[PDB]
C-alpha cells in the first residue's frame, strides 16, 4: 500500500508535469534523452538488481547493432566497402 | 513623414506601442525592419534601456540611404539571378524558422509579387520593398 | 447652427467678395465646427481656392459631421492603451497626435493637454469628451 | 595534443589506458572516439560545465577549433535535429556512479541556453525545475553512488534553432519499490524522505505530526546523513 | 484509469513483464531517431577525484565498447545520408541547381558538392546514398554555415519589413477617427 501510494505519486508529479509542458498535437522533430540506472554490483543482489543490469544489457544490445551491425550493412549495401567489422555483442547473454 | 528621420519616428512608436523605451528584441525587430543587420559582437554592443533618441542616432549611423535592403541581394549571384517557385520559396521561408503566420506570408506574397506569377525572385523582393518605405 | 453668425463671420474675413478656404476653416471653428483636410480638399476640387457665400455655406455643411462621438474619435488612443485603464500619459498621447494625419506640432499638442488638465495620466475618452464640446 | 582516441599509431590495451590516464589527471575527462565519446568521472566540478562554455560552444563557429566535451555532442546533435530535419536522441551510458544523470544535466542545461532572449520560458521553467525534484523523489543514497537513480528517465524536447526547449514530456519508469520500505546498511532511503523529516516548516512539523528521521521504520535510522549533503537546502530548492 | 483486478495476478500485471514490455517500446522509439553516445567512466570505488584504477576502467572500456569503436575508421567516411536528407541541408549553398526540375537528385548533390570546391577524392556516391570524408564534410559545412547566415539575415530582414506593414495597415485604419480629434483640437485653439 506504501509502495503503491508513493510509485503513483511520484508518477503523478509527472503527469502534473507533462500536462503544462506537453505540446499540443505532440512531437515531430524532437530531442529524446536516456537517463537509465547503471550496472550496479553489490555483495547482495536481487530482483532489483536483475531488472537494472537488464536495462544496460538492453542499451548495449541496441548500442552494438546500430553502431556495428546497422552501419557494417549500410557500407555493403550501398556498394562502398565489403569489409567487416569485428566486434563483440552482448548476442547471448541478452537472450539468456 | 518626408525624409527618413521623420519615417523611423513613425516605425519606433509602432515597434513600442508608444512607450518611451523599446523593448530590447523589439529593437530588433525595428533595426530589421530598415535593413540593418549587426553580429553577436555589435548585438552584445547595445544599451540596456533603449529611448528613442538612440534609435534615431542608430539608424542614421545605420541604414544604408544606398542600398537599404544590400541584406536580401547579398546572396550572390546565381540565386538572386534565378526565380524560386512560391510553394518551394516558403519551403526556405518556415525551414529559417520564420516568425509570419499564414496571412503575414499571404500578406507578404501580395506585397512582393502582386502580378500572382508562377515564380519569385529576391532582386524583386528588396525593389518591392525598397517601394514600401 | 446659428444663421446671424454665419453671414457676420462671412464678411469679417472675405477678400473681393469671395472667401478663401484657410478663412471659411476659421470662421467654421468660430461657429463650432471642426473642418479637417479631407474637408478642405473636397471644396477645393469643386471652386479652387476662393469661393463665395453660396459656395462657403455648401462647405460649412460638410463641417457639421453629426456621426461624431466619443465611442468615434478614442479609435486610435485605445489603438495604443495596452494597460486596458482607459488612460495613456501625456508622452504617450503627444505623439499620437504628432505623428499621423492632420499632424498637430509638438506645442500645438502639449498645450492642448495641459488645457484639459494638469496630471500627466490623461483618459483619452474624457478628452475627447471635452475637446468635442 | 589531439582529441580523438584513433589518432594513436598504437590502439592496443595499456596505450588507450595512458592516453586516458594523462588526459583525466591533467583535468581533460572528455576524449572522443567517433561516434562515441568518453567522459570520466572526476569528483569535483572543473568549471568546464559553467554557462561561459555552453556560451563557448553555443556561438562558436569552427567544430575543429573547439575540444571534446558534452556541449560538442549536444550542438552536433542540435545541429542535425534542424540541418535535416530528424528527430535525434542522446544516450548517457555507464555503471553506478560513472556520470550519467549529471552528464544529461549539462546537456539539458545546454538546450536551455537561448541565442535570442524573446522565448516564452514559462514552458522552460517547469523543465527544469523537474529534475532536483525527480533526484528527491527519484535518486537515493548507495554504497556505490551517493545520487544513485533508482528511476530510468526518458524525454523528448522541441528545441528552438538558436536555443531553449519549447515543450517537452518526462516519462520515468521502473521506481525500486522496495527502497521505500527496506534500505541495507550504509544506504540511503529516497533524499526527499529524508529532506522532508528535516527541513519541514514547524507548521507542517504539528499539523501532520512529524518525528525524528530514526523514529521511521521505513527509513535506515544509522545511515540517516550523506557526506557533503544538506538535506534542508536541498528542500529549500525543492519547495521553489 | 487503473484495471481493478482481483484473483490471480495476470502476465500484464506482473513488474517484470510490465517492466520488459515498457523498455521493449522505449528502444524502439529510440531505434527511429538518430541516436549519439556518451560513455560515462567511473575511475574509482573510492570515490575521489585524480585516482586511476587501471582494472576498474578497462571493464568499462570493454562494456561500452570504446576499444571496439576504434574499427569504425575503416569505414573512412564521416557524412553519410540519402540525397534528399543532404539536399535539403544543403540547399542554401545554391539553391539554384537544387531545385533543378531537369536534373535527377543523385547529379544535384555531386554538383552542389563540387560547387563547395570538392574533389572525386572527398566523397563517394552511393547506389541510395551520399558519402563524405571527415576532410570533405569539414569544407562543406563551412560554406553551408555562411550560406546559412546570409539567408538567417535576409528572411529576418523581410520578416519585420512586413511586421512593419502589420502595425501599418492596423493603425491605416484609425487614421480618419483621429483626423477628427485633430480638427477638434484646432476648433478648441480657436475658442481660447
Ligand atoms: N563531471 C562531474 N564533475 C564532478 N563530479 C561528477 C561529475 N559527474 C559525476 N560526478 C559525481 O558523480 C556522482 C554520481 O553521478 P551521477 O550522474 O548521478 O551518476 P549515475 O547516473 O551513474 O548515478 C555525482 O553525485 C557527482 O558527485
Ligand atoms: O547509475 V545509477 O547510480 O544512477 O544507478
Ligand atoms: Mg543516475
Amino acid at each position: 500500500l506504501c509502495k503503491a501510494m508513493y510509485e503513483k505519486l511520484f508518477l503523478w508529479i509527472i503527469r502534473h508535469l507533462n500536462s503544462r509542458i506537453e505540446p499540443e498535437g505532440g512531437f515531430k522533430t524532437f530531442m529524446g534523452m536516456l537517463d537509465i540506472f547503471g550496472f550496479e554490483v553489490f555483495k547482495n543482489n536481487s530482483l532489483e538488481q536483475l531488472f537494472i543490469n537488464i536495462t544496460n544489457e538492453m542499451l548495449q544490445k541496441n548500442f552494438v547493432d546500430i553502431v556495428f551491425e546497422r552501419e557494417s550493412k549500410l557500407y555493403k549495401d550501398e556498394g562502398i566497402s565489403t569489409a567487416e567489422l569485428k566486434y563483440t555483442s552482448n548476442k547471448e547473454v541478452i537472450n539468456v | 513623414a518626408s525624409d527618413m528621420e521623420e519615417k523611423f519616428r513613425e516605425a519606433f512608436i509602432l515597434f513600442s506601442s508608444c512607450s518611451d523605451h523599446i523593448e530590447m528584441y523589439k529593437f530588433f525587430e525595428l533595426m530589421n525592419s530598415f535593413g540593418i543587420i549587426l553580429t553577436n559582437d555589435e548585438k552584445a554592443a547595445l544599451p540596456n534601456d533603449i529611448n528613442m533618441d538612440y534609435w534615431l542616432n542608430f539608424a542614421k549611423k545605420h541604414y544604408n540611404y544606398e542600398q537599404p535592403f544590400k541584406h536580401i541581394n547579398n546572396v550572390n549571384e546565381q540565386n538572386t539571378n534565378v526565380q524560386i517557385k512560391i510553394d518551394n520559396f516558403l519551403g526556405i521561408m518556415k525551414a529559417l524558422d520564420t516568425r509570419l503566420t499564414e496571412s503575414d506570408l499571404n500578406i507578404l506574397l501580395q506585397i512582393t509579387n502582386p502580378e500572382n506569377k508562377t515564380t519569385l525572385n529576391l532582386k524583386t523582393v528588396s525593389q518591392k520593398l525598397t517601394e514600401s518605405i | 447652427v446659428d444663421e446671424s453668425d454665419v453671414r457676420i463671420y462671412f464678411n469679417e474675413k472675405s477678400s473681393g467678395g469671395k472667401i478663401s478656404i484657410d478663412n471659411a476653416s476659421y470662421n467654421a471653428r468660430k461657429l463650432g465646427l471642426a473642418p479637417s483636410s479631407i474637408d478642405e480638399k473636397k471644396i477645393k476640387e469643386l471652386y479652387g481656392d476662393n469661393l463665395t457665400y453660396e459656395q462657403y455655406l455648401e462647405y460649412l455643411s460638410i463641417c457639421v459631421h453629426d456621426k461624431d462621438n466619443v465611442e468615434e474619435l478614442i479609435k486610435m488612443f485605445a489603438h495604443f492603451d495596452n494597460n486596458c485603464t482607459g488612460y495613456l500619459t501625456k508622452s504617450q498621447m503627444k505623439n499620437i497626435l504628432t505623428t499621423w494625419g492632420d499632424a498637430l506640432t509638438d506645442q500645438e499638442a502639449i498645450d492642448a493637454l495641459n488645457a484639459f488638465s494638469s496630471e500627466d495620466n490623461i483618459d483619452y475618452k474624457l478628452f475627447c469628451e471635452d475637446i468635442l464640446q | 595534443s589531439f582529441g580523438d582516441i584513433g589518432l594513436l599509431n598504437h590502439t592496443n590495451i595499456p596505450c588507450v589506458l595512458d592516453f586516458l590516464k594523462h588526459r583525466y589527471l591533467k583535468n581533460q575527462i572528455y576524449t572522443t572516439a567517433v561516434p562515441l565519446i568518453v567522459a570520466i568521472n572526476p569528483y569535483k566540478d572543473l568549471g568546464n560545465t559553467t554557462n561561459e562554455w555552453i556560451r563557448r560552444y553555443r556561438d562558436t563557429a569552427d567544430h575543429t577549433k573547439l575540444p571534446p566535451h558534452v556541449f560538442t555532442c549536444a550542438r552536433e546533435a542540435l545541429s542535425n535535429l534542424h540541418g535535416v530535419n530528424k528527430s535525434q536522441t542522446i544516450i548517457v551510458s555507464g555503471e553506478s556512479g560513472a556520470g550519467k544523470t549529471e552528464a544529461t544535466k549539462q546537456i539539458m542545461r545546454y538546450f536551455a541556453s537561448s541565442k535570442s532572449g524573446n522565448m516564452d520560458l514559462r514552458i522552460q521553467t517547469a523543465i527544469m525545475a523537474a529534475n532536483p525534484v525527480l533526484e528527491a523523489f527519484g535518486n537515493a543514497k548507495t554504497i556505490r553512488n551517493n545520487n544513485s537513480s533508482r528511476f530510468g528517465r526518458f524525454m523528448q524536447l522541441v528545441i528552438s534553432h538558436e536555443g531553449g526547449i519549447r515543450y517537452g514530456s518526462v516519462v520515468a519508469f521502473l521506481l525500486e519499490k522496495s527502497r521505500i520500505i527496506t534500505q541495507d546498511d550504509n544506504e540511503r532511503s529516497y533524499h526527499i524522505f529524508y529532506q522532508f523529516l528535516k527541513g519541514a516548516n514547524s507548521t507542517m512539523k504539528s499539523k501532520f505530526g512529524l518525528k525524528g528521521v530514526t523514529e521511521y521504520k521505513l527509513l535506515n535510522p544509522n545511515s540517516t546523513e550523506v557526506s557533503g549533503v544538506d538535506d534542508v537546502k536541498d528542500f529549500e530548492e525543492v519547495i521553489e | 484509469g487503473q484495471v481493478i483486478e482481483k484473483g490471480k495476478i495476470a502476465k500484464g500485471s506482473l513488474i517484470g513483464s510490465q517492466f520488459l514490455n515498457q523498455l521493449t517500446s522505449l528502444m524502439n522509439l529510440i531505434n527511429s531517431t538518430e541516436p549519439h553516445f556518451i560513455r560515462c567512466i567511473k575511475p574509482n570505488e573510492n570515490k575521489k577525484p585524480l585516482e586511476w584504477c587501471e582494472p576498474k576502467i578497462l571493464i568499462q572500456l570493454h562494456a561500452l565498447s570504446i576499444l571496439e569503436a576504434l574499427v569504425l575508421r575503416q569505414l573512412g567516411y564521416s557524412y553519410r545520408r540519402t540525397f534528399e536528407e543532404f539536399l535539403y541541408q544543403y540547399k542554401f549553398v545554391d539553391i539554384a541547381a537544387a531545385e533543378d526540375s531537369s536534373v535527377e537528385n543523385q547529379n544535384k548533390c555531386v554538383n552542389i558538392l563540387k560547387l563547395s570546391g570538392l574533389s572525386e577524392s572527398m566523397y563517394k556516391i552511393g547506389k541510395s546514398m551520399v558519402f563524405l570524408k571527415q576532410e570533405g564534410a569539414k569544407i562543406l559545412t563551412k560554406i553551408q554555415r555562411e550560406k546559412l547566415v546570409e539567408w538567417e539575415n535576409c528572411v529576418s530582414v523581410i520578416e519585420a519589413a512586413i511586421l512593419k506593414h502589420k502595425y501599418k495597415q492596423k493603425v491605416n485604419k484609425n487614421i480618419p477617427s483621429l483626423l477628427r480629434v485633430q480638427a477638434h483640437i484646432r476648433k478648441k485653439m480657436v475658442a481660447q
